[PDB]
RNA sequence: UGAACUAUGCCUGGGCAGGGCGAAGCCAGGGGAAACUCUGGUGGAGGCCCGCCGCGGUCCUGACGUGCAAAUCGGUCGUCC
RNA sequence: AGCAGUUGAACAUGGGUGAGCCGGUCCUAAGGGACGGGCCUACGCCGUUCGGAGGGGAGGGCCC
RNA sequence: GACGCAAACGAACCCGGAGAUGCCGGCGGGUGCCCCGGGAAAGAGUUCUCUUUUCUUUGUGAAGGGCAGGGCGCCCUGGAACGGGUUCGCCCCGAGAGAGGGGCCCGCGCCCUGGAAAGCGCCGCGCUGCGGCGUCCGGUGAGCUCUCGUCGGCCCUUGAAAAUCCGGGGGAGAAGGUGUAAAUCUCGCGCCGGGCCGUACCCAUAUCCGCAGCAGGUCUCCAAGGUGAACAGCCUCUGGCGUGUUGGAACAAGGCAGAGUAAGGGAAGUCGGCAAGUCAGAUCCGUAACUUCGGGAUAAGGAUUGGCUCUAAGGGCU
RNA sequence: GCAGCCAGCUUAGAACUGUCGCGGACCAGGGGAAUCCGACUGUUUAAUUAAAACAAAGCAUCGCGAAGGCCCUCGGCGGGUGUUGACGCGAUGUGAUUUCUGCCCAGUGCUCUGAAUGUCAAAGU
RNA sequence: UAGUGACGCGCAUGAAUGGAUGAACGAGAUUCCCACUGUCCCUACCUGCUAUCUAGCGAAACCACAGCCAAGGGAACGGGCUUGGCAGAAUCAGCGGGGAAAGAAGACCCUGUUGAGCUUGACUCUAGUCUGGCCCUGUGAAGCCUCACUUACCCGGUGAGGCGGGUUCUGGCGUCAAGCGCCCCGCGGGGCGCGACCCGCCCCGGGGACAGCGUCAGGUGGGGAGUUUGACUGG
């Protein structure tokens, strides 16, 4: 099973590119093909389509998110912000 | 080709009746002044354009 | 000499931009009546990929006020955004990411996305994938809001300008470097004819102020004044400083 | 094993030169240009990514030869909606309108 | 006056044997107190390898050099998702 | 027709291509190019779904 | 219930569908071809010896009806942990599995109408066209193509528009007052019409381009048997052909090519291992320095390989 | 619990055997130790140079918030980038990864001031 | 005299005019080793197609005249002239010594008051661009300048759809008005008003006499244009 020691997903570049550049794009790569837990239906089938495109094949979701995570690090602290920039409104 | 417009196929059409031979009668006409019809062309040594 | 590349793009012969099967062009709903006094009901129905950016965009369907007909608009679409959700629009909208409401009626801080650079223009400012705009400040006096954009620059808009709440969708996209010399190459097949650039040093003199010479050194200085000639303007055109910084 | 030939002028292995083997009475085997394949409709919701059921699959021209009866189901949404959505549909439009009375 | 050659771009079409290395993902079995590791299989990724067609044109500075040809021929060779 | 020829894609004399369902024709692709306008001393050029009092069609029986 | 019935009113307007979606990989269904068994029929080849032998032929259009086959996130019942179903891979499931019973789509497969009357094969008679018989029954596949599917993979690449056609929403309207009317998407049937242009042939070692019957160039379709991993090379069948703008006779030198061979030496040749020589496929072993841990790698270095006669293991079906 | 029947095609092992010959034709990598250059794939002087040249990903700088940057046009404040909006467009250099990238703003050039003393056009006075 | 590893006052190395390193890769340059071979010692033999001969067919380059040498002198390397050697028809296959062989008004070099490509700190201009005055350009206020005014002018939006003053509980549905009032036709039919407030002068925003246009003026301007870049001289 363990046929791999370092490389991983990014075995299929070989000995090109680079070893820190096929190190930055093995956190990507994990990332861009993962299969994330659906928030709309719970099934863990949130694939991406195209960059910030995340589709479920269960509810039919898509959703706007992230190049190569669902959603971004910038994308939940603005939530939170705007969240509670709306609550200081109707006060 | 076998797909032709109607005035190529009407321009082909004139250019294969004028590469017939003069009549016999016309060097007897004329008293031997045109031997020949200097405007025949073959299909390989000049084309039409 | 002859006509530098950079002269031959501003003819756009082939180095127009590829917009064979873009999806249209991304803006905000015009303003009207609904959003002047009250706010629209939209519903998103498709979030698809628009080839030559990296920003997906919302086919968000709303209701036409004044005839019997559904009108369907192509907004960028904000980072969180889904399909099935209501995408409210106008001044009595609440701030909710992908809502569009005017800069005066959202608080300082307030993290925008398609913002307009005008009152009606439909969004000029931060479209690309992940940017924004904060609003720093307003003045109810003068009905102008002092916004912060991407690039660090501080404009003062007007308070009516519209705006969608939230980060554009497709962030990070720069982050992934490029392995392939053919990723770079299908990157801009889709936007125009520019990617693989030659080096001015790399031509004759003919073609550049740059080419020539036994090596290839740029051989004069390459920040160039702004007020140069096209054909003269290359290198570092009207550059205030230079180094590593 | 016998070589053949296209029937018509066109010579290249496009979309509309598709063809299929058919055997003749007269035992030859000779190329028999087939129709495009259609598809039945989709649901109007954008939702279910399956194809309606009771519709013929056949090309967009074709259908204007066909019956009523074999472009649609007896439903109400039938022919332009799946029965799924068309209960999603009702029940939404119920629910909805229940909640507008609440509130006067 | 020319982009019927060619350069680039655009649109709509067409095409690329058989093998090799074999990545993520997955399965099962061992080792361990646990952390976890090990083995086998599966899987079939790649501007991956050999290589035919194709597209190219390295060397012989071969042939030819009033030639088959105002640039061709042979072997060899580059690439061939 | 680089030898020949009773042979020929040579010469001479005749003959031959038959469509509602094969294609063109219909559609717009890239694009071309009028129209309005503007430009140009002008021949003209620019520009292409925009921009003009740009609709020539009604249902209903003289009306929307 | 999915949805089915030959039909089964309906405008403005609106909504949606089809047209209309890339590349790659795996798998499955179907044709075509190929292959195997008929100790199958009809001719033919061989028959010195042997060969129940070898070769050839053994078929059905569109459209329509019916049925296999395939597909379905389609329905109903119901309820799952000792989780189960299941693929080559996966995937699926209280947002409801398994199981049972249904529904729909594609059915280019088979049967039937077509339609055997025609087409092929054989035999017979007549003449200078009439008859007879046959056109059968199966097996399969890591086989090759084409096609229809299905499940995935890949993209900072998302892989057309429009004509045209259709469904639904809508209920404005139309129709008759007791048997009909309005209305009809009924391949139920009948009646009439479908103009114009292209259509021969070559399509390339002689019909195109290169001044030519020029070893050049020029976009595609179809594609058999044997060997083999192969659309490699080599041989053969169907088809094609006379060796590519000439024959005859000699076989000197010197050329070009056969990548001819060469004792002993083995790069001393040469600017230089230029040239071609060695190696080569497959199986079983064994593989370093270095490294970005991916590789290097067919590293390097070994052994084996034929023919014949057997053994063993790897399946399906009742 | 198997008996009967059917169906191939591979694999392993063994005997025997010929002149130790057998991928018998055909098909079909010589290998190893180092240096230089370019990372790689790709590209290029059609008809003498396929390369160490170009491109390349990566890195870095520069310009620009649209009455804008860059560029086109004889001209329309017409046109390209732009169906674009700084994670963008435009202009350069360097050239994967790794490791670093020192010192010099005098000169040249670019740029920023205007407590700007000079030089200083047309017009106006 | 090569290669490699060192040494470095390095004629004249050097840090994105990037320095150093480096797996993998290369029809790249180079050195060595094994194996291998006609590369060589040292050549030989065989085959095909040629050359050759023949039937038919049938060119071209080239050509002052021509075609044996030695010396001599000569425009300083004859084929011809001088003095000698000498010298015999017509031909075949080879051959590459010569014909200072052919092919091409040397491409090197110099000259020419002949160019062209290209470059700058050459000479002289120029598109563009920057800036000022005038012009479209008016109005009001305050202390030439600033701030205002909108109508010039400019920009943006829109199918010019609500300007000024007096609907967030769901991935439904919304289409020419129900209702009421008024009035006219011969219980069928029709119109009008309210519903859907009034008035208004500019469609709605953003600039605004500033952008910008026109025209002169100054600066910048190898982006571009034109032209020049002495002579003598033991080349
Ligand atoms: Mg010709
Ligand atoms: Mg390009
Ligand atoms: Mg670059
Ligand atoms: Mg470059
Ligand atoms: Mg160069
Ligand atoms: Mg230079
Ligand atoms: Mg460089
Ligand atoms: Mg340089
Ligand atoms: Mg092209
Ligand atoms: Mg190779
Ligand atoms: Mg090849
Ligand atoms: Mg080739
Ligand atoms: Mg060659
Ligand atoms: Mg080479
Ligand atoms: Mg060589
Ligand atoms: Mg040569
Ligand atoms: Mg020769
Ligand atoms: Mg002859
Ligand atoms: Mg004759
Ligand atoms: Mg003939
Ligand atoms: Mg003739
Ligand atoms: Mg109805
Ligand atoms: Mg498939
Ligand atoms: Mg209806
Ligand atoms: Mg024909
Ligand atoms: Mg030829
Ligand atoms: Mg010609
Ligand atoms: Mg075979
Ligand atoms: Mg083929
Ligand atoms: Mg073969
Ligand atoms: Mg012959
Ligand atoms: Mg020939
Ligand atoms: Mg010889
Ligand atoms: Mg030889
Ligand atoms: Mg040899
Ligand atoms: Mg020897
Ligand atoms: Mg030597
Ligand atoms: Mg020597
Ligand atoms: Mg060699
Ligand atoms: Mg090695
Ligand atoms: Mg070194
Ligand atoms: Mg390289
Ligand atoms: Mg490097
Ligand atoms: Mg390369
Ligand atoms: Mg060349
Ligand atoms: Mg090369
Ligand atoms: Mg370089
Ligand atoms: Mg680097
Ligand atoms: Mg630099
Ligand atoms: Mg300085
Ligand atoms: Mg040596
Ligand atoms: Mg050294
Ligand atoms: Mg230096
Ligand atoms: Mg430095
Ligand atoms: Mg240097
Ligand atoms: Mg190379
Ligand atoms: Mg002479
Ligand atoms: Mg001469
Ligand atoms: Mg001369
Ligand atoms: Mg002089
Ligand atoms: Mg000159
Ligand atoms: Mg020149
Ligand atoms: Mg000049
Ligand atoms: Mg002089
Ligand atoms: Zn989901
Ligand atoms: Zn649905």
């Amino acid at each position: 099973a363990k046929r791999t020691k370092k490389v991983g997903i990014v075995g299929k570049y070989g000995t090109r590119y680079g070893a820190s550049l096929r190190k930055m794009v093995k956190k990507i790569e994990i990332s861009q093909h993962a299969k994330y837990t659906c928030s709309f239906c719970g099934k863990t089938k949130m694939k991406r389509k195209a960059v910030g495109i995340w589709h479920c094949g269960s509810c039919m979701k898509t959703v706007a998110g992230g190049a190569w995570s669902y959603n971004t690090t910038s994308a939940v602290t603005v939530k939170s912000a705007i969240k509670r920039l709306k609550e200081l409104k109707d006060q | 080709a076998s797909h032709k417009t109607f005035r190529i196929k009407r321009f082909l059409a004139k250019k294969q009746k004028q590469n017939r031979p003069i009549p016999q009668w016309i060097r007897m006409k004329t008293g031997n002044k045109i031997r020949y019809n200097s405007k025949r062309r073959h299909w390989r040594r000049t084309k039409l354009g | 000499g002859r006509v530098i590349r950079g002269q031959r793009k501003g003819a756009g012969s082939v180095f127009k931009a590829h917009v064979k099967h873009r999806k249209g062009a991304a803006k905000l709903r015009h303003i009207d009546f609904a959003e002047r006094h009250g706010y629209i009901k939209g519903i998103v129905k498709d979030i698809i990929h628009d080839p030559g950016r990296g920003a997906p965009l919302a086919k968000v369907m709303f209701r036409d006020p004044y005839r019997f007909k559904k009108r369907t608009e192509l907004f960028i679409a904000a980072e969180g955004i889904h399909t099935g959700q209501f995408i409210y629009c106008g001044k009595k909208a609440q701030l909710n990411i992908g809502n569009v409401l005017p800069v005066g009626t959202m608080p300082e801080g307030t993290i925008v996305c398609c913002l307009e650079e005008k009152p009606g223009d439909r969004g000029k400012l931060a479209r690309a994938s992940g940017n924004y705009a904060t609003v720093i400040s307003h003045n109810p006096e003068t009905k102008k809001s002092r916004v912060k954009l991407p690039s660090g620059s501080k404009k003062v808009i007007s308070s009516a300008n519209r705006a969608v709440v939230g980060v554009v969708a497709g962030g990070g996209r720069i982050d992934k470097p490029i392995l392939k010399a053919g990723r770079a190459y299908h990157k801009y097949k889709a936007k125009r004819n520019c990617w693989p650039r030659v080096r001015g040093v790399a031509m004759n003199p003919v073609e550049h102020p740059f080419g020539g010479g036994n090596h290839q050194h740029i051989g004069k200085p390459s920040t160039i004044r702004r007020d140069a000639p096209a054909g003269r303007k290359v290198g570092l055109i009207a550059a205030r400083r230079t180094g590593r910084l | 094993v016998q070589r053949l030939t296209y029937r018509r002028r066109l010579s290249y292995n496009t979309a509309s030169n598709k063809t299929r083997l058919s055997r003749t009475p007269g035992n030859r085997i000779v190329y028999l240009y087939t129709k495009k394949t259609g598809k039945s409709p989709k649901s109007a919701c954008g939702i279910c990514p399956g194809r309606l059921r009771g519709i013929r699959a056949v090309r967009p021209q074709v259908l204007m030869r066909l019956s009523k009866t074999k472009k649609h189901v007896s439903r109400a949404y039938g022919g332009s909606m799946c029965a799924k959505c068309v209960r999603d549909r009702i029940k939404r439009a119920f629910l909805i309108e229940e909640q507008k009375i609440v509130v006067k």
